[PDB]
RNA sequence: ACGAGACUCUGGCAUGCUAACUAGUUACGCGACCCCGGUCGGCGUAACUUCUUAGAGGGACAAGUGGCGUUCAGCCACCCGAGAUUGAGCAAUAACAGGUCUGUGAUGCCCUUAGAUGUCCGGGGCUGCACGCGCGCUACACUGACUGGCUCAGCGUGUGCCUACCCUACGCCGGCAGGCGCGGGUAACCCGUUGAACCCCAUUCGUGAUGGGGAUCGGGGAUUGCAAUUAUUCCCCAUGAACGAGGAAUUCCCAGUAAGUGCGGGUCAUAAGCUUGCGUUGAUUAAGUCCCUGCCCUUUGUACACACCGCCCGU
């Protein structure tokens, strides 16, 4: 119970990442890059585990079932709005992203706008503000 | 000058739990800032087992609030 | 200083001028308890009126001017 | 059937006042004895009628500073209240007489005022008002368990709580005991 | 872990003293003694220089290190007043150089109970006693008990054991003692 | 004679006067529920102005008392009393090379006047970025953040002239931003008893640049409009920077005041980090001074008078 249970895990290796046991389950796994506050309740709330328990002490199945479910989302009942990457230019599908694949579809992504020449990837390669907001006094810690 | 970085821990393993049984209920203040400051843990493993020893009838309840809760010790004899 | 001077509680009499450069203190014609003939002047800070006791720490000392 | 008006569940006589230059500057006994340390107000109209007011009214008004707590008075009053609490659960003495002797002994008795031009440094000893030593005093409690009760686990309640504690016996392990010593040894050094 | 130097938990008046500054105040100042084990004092603005000052950064400068001497001190509340003005600079080389004895003893010491994995502010108290604090004692000497007890020590066996510390930690200091104070 | 004062508006009160189905109160009857009474902003009609609304009047004048003062102009305190200093509006002579020719079919002179400095259309710029400064918004957390429940206002505005563009109850669809049928209000009639926020109660969090803070950046979906890329605005999911109470210096204020907190009006097809008002919670300090920065009167000195930001001597 309030006793430290045995081979309490104190890190977790999901997706190459150190994952420490210490935090709340339901922000633990925030602490992965593309999972965020919001997304994470509703993964622990499709999978039957109860978000009163801690992150080290939970078993292999309920971690690879919520682990199955992030790699997985749609075919567990989420609906499509709740995705990070919705109608991707490429292969046109509602497809969940995680750290390292988002990593490279922002790294294509900007290498496809500076491709095409647009002003968004122009403002991108120059390295300044591109959702055009003022310059004049705010940004100055950009260069020396 | 001192830092002394703080690592507070979560879960209670078997010395602090038989130190806690031994000590809380022979306080004068009972509070869980207090015996997580006094016994180094986390706040809500505090909250958790002095509303465990208050389940158990170890502990006598004074005031209730969403902000703090106050605990007394019980009488000798 | 080898001298624990005994602390003194004095009661006002009369309200002076208020000295100091920006007016912050004023002077009180003050007088004893445990003898009721000394009468000294004593610059005071902070609201005072006619009647309030007064701690002195030491009774020897006559009031200072604004400078 | 108001017998004795209880501070919510305290007595309001028997307690002492010890400093007899505060007999009337210490509202408690018998005449200003409310349930609350809530009132209308009207007390900073006139020029001493502020000295009326009671002193855990005066404390709960004093308790709100710094910008994110002003008007809030009802917390204030409950972590009075709960400070009360847990000094009478801890010394098992009425809260009151905590606070009152928290009052005394904290009070400055001499302070040095700053004299000269606008840049050198030159003081010069005087007493203080009966008045001023309740206000100093009671700013010097309220501003060192604001101090004690900042980036940390302990709540304010039980800070204000150990800060009349340790005032009353003057410790000097409070914040407010240390200041009341460094102004009096400041204008001792140049009297 | 950090522990005292001398023996006396506070100086005597009159003494001089190497003050870290921890924060400029209104009234005063906040300041450490570094060889008393990091104790709060005080340094006052009219303490500061005779003549007028027109910086008062210009002679605190707090994160420096200031030599100051006790003016008052009361141990029954933990009070110490310090006055840099009537520092004179005749027993300033003297200052330092006591100091800079004192800590390399204190260091070397530190070390030699950092090898031995003693970390309790009583068990440093009880290992610096039976090591620095009895010869100190004996000599009658504070500060100048140490420096010329390891100088005479580390060619002298027979002078360093004759504290009845210990037998292996004794050995270790005493090897620590000889490989930096050679 | 002008200025001040006197005057005008508003706030604070009168169980007395005048009247309220576009504002209510109290009795009576009907109706619903609970265990003989209680609740109903459910329904309706016998008096009334206690709430609300707004008109005439009343009330405060240093009036009474005690001290200080030539016992004159006046000052201090107290009793009875809703008030014994509410807040604003208006505001003299003399001038400033103060700002406005970009408010004007107010205007002298000068320039241009058909390849126009008039006018109109299309595109762009007014946002552009090694840097500096000013007014501001959000934060640095546990007097706190998140998640539910409970509960309380006052100023306003609202279908437009050539002028097209109003505020919205109710029912359905969708997580949300939103979309479609139906009705009301030219307004104490409808939105609306304006179920506002801050507060209060109860979980989760535990001193960790952390569930603080939300900058930067990617994808998708709606509305306005002829047109949004240099992202109009909003919504959803990710990304999670600096920032640990701020150096020299400096601004504003003393009573329902500062501060916290939200709501209206102005710009408005789309629209507030600005301004102007409104209400809620609600303090610490002070009834003084001329030290700093300045102001009013008198005396004195002056080689200054576009007036000390003056004048003026020598190498």
């Amino acid at each position: 119970s309030l006793v430290i249970p045995e081979k309490f895990q104190h890190i977790l290796r999901v997706l190459n990442t150190n994952i420490d046991g210490r935090r709340k389950i339901a922000f633990a796994i925030t602490a992965i890059k593309g999972v965020g506050r919001r997304y994470a309740h509703v993964v622990l709330r499709k999978a039957d585990i109860d978000l009163t328990k801690r992150a080290g002490e939970l078993t292999e199945d309920e971690v690879e079932r919520v682990i199955t479910i992030m790699q997985n989302p749609r075919q567990y009942k989420i609906p499509d709005w709740f995705l990070n990457r919705q109608k991707d230019v490429k292969d046109g599908k509602y497809s969940q992203v995680l750290a390292n694949g988002l990593d490279n579809k922002l790294r294509e992504d900007l290498e496809r706008l500076k491709k095409i020449r647009a002003h968004r990837g122009l403002r991108h390669f120059w390295g300044l503000r591109v959702r055009g907001q003022h310059t004049k006094t705010t940004g100055r810690r950009g260069r020396t | 000058k001192v830092r002394d970085k703080l690592n507070n821990l979560v879960l209670f393993d078997k010395a602090t739990y038989d130190k806690l049984c031994k000590e809380v209920p022979n306080y004068k203040l009972i509070t869980p800032a207090v015996v997580s400051e006094r016994l180094k843990i986390r706040g809500s493993l505090a909250r958790a087992a002095l509303q465990e020893l208050l389940s158990k009838g170890l502990i006598k309840l004074v005031s209730k609030h969403r902000a703090q809760v106050i605990y007394t010790r019980n009488t000798k004899g | 200083t080898s001298r624990v001077q005994p602390i003194k509680l004095a009661r006002v009499t009369k309200v002076l001028g208020r000295t100091g450069s920006q007016g912050q203190c004023t002077q009180v014609r003050v007088e004893f308890m445990d003898d009721t003939s000394r009468s000294i002047i004593r610059n005071v800070k902070g609201p005072v009126r006619e009647g309030d006791v007064l701690t002195l720490l030491e009774s020897e000392r006559e009031a200072r001017r604004l400078r | 059937t108001p017998d004795i008006k209880l501070f919510g569940k305290w007595s309001t006589d028997d307690v002492q006042i010890n400093d007899i230059s505060l007999q009337d500057y210490i509202a408690v006994k018998e005449k200003y004895a409310k349930y609350l340390p809530h009132s209308a107000g009207r007390y900073a109209a006139k020029r001493f009628r502020k000295a009326q007011c009671p002193i855990v009214e005066r404390l709960t008004n004093s308790m709100m500073m710094h910008g994110r707590n002003n008007g809030k008075k009802l917390m204030t009053v409950r972590i009075v209240k709960h400070a009360f609490e847990i000094i009478h659960l801890l010394t098992g003495e009425n809260p009151l007489q905590v606070l009152v002797n928290a009052i005394i002994n904290s009070g400055p008795r001499e302070d040095s005022t700053r004299i000269g031009r606008a840049g050198t440094v030159r003081r010069q000893a005087v007493d203080v008002s009966p008045l001023r030593r309740v206000n100093q005093a009671i700013w010097l409690l309220c501003t060192g368990a604001r101090e004690a009760a900042f980036r940390n686990i302990k709540t304010i309640a039980e800070c204000l709580a150990d800060e009349l504690i340790n005032a009353a016996k003057g410790s000097s392990n409070s914040y407010a005991i240390k200041k009341k010593d460094e102004l009096e040894r400041v204008a001792k050094s140049n009297r | 872990l950090s522990c005292r130097f001398y023996q006396h938990k506070f100086p005597e008046v009159e003494d001089v003293v190497m003050v870290n500054v921890r924060s400029i105040a209104e009234m005063g100042a906040y300041v450490s003694l570094l060889e008393y084990n990091n104790i709060e004092g005080m340094i006052l603005l009219s303490e500061l220089s005779r003549r007028r000052i027109r910086s008062i950064n210009k002679l605190i400068r707090i994160g420096r290190n200031e030599c100051v001497v006790v003016i008052r001190v009361d141990k029954e509340k933990g009070y110490i007043d310090l006055s840099k003005r009537r520092v004179s600079p005749e027993e300033a080389i003297k200052c330092e150089d006591k100091f800079t004895k004192s800590k390399t003893v204190y260091s070397i010491l530190r070390h030699v109970a950092e090898v031995l994995e003693y970390t309790k502010d009583e068990q440093l108290e009880s290992l610096f006693q039976r090591t620095a604090w009895v010869f100190d004692d004996k000599y009658k000497r504070p500060g100048y008990g140490a420096y010329d007890a390891f100088k005479h020590a580390v060619s002298d066996p027979s002078i360093l054991d004759s504290l009845d510390l210990n037998e292996d930690e004794r050995e270790v200091l005493i090897n620590n003692i000889n490989r930096r104070l050679t």
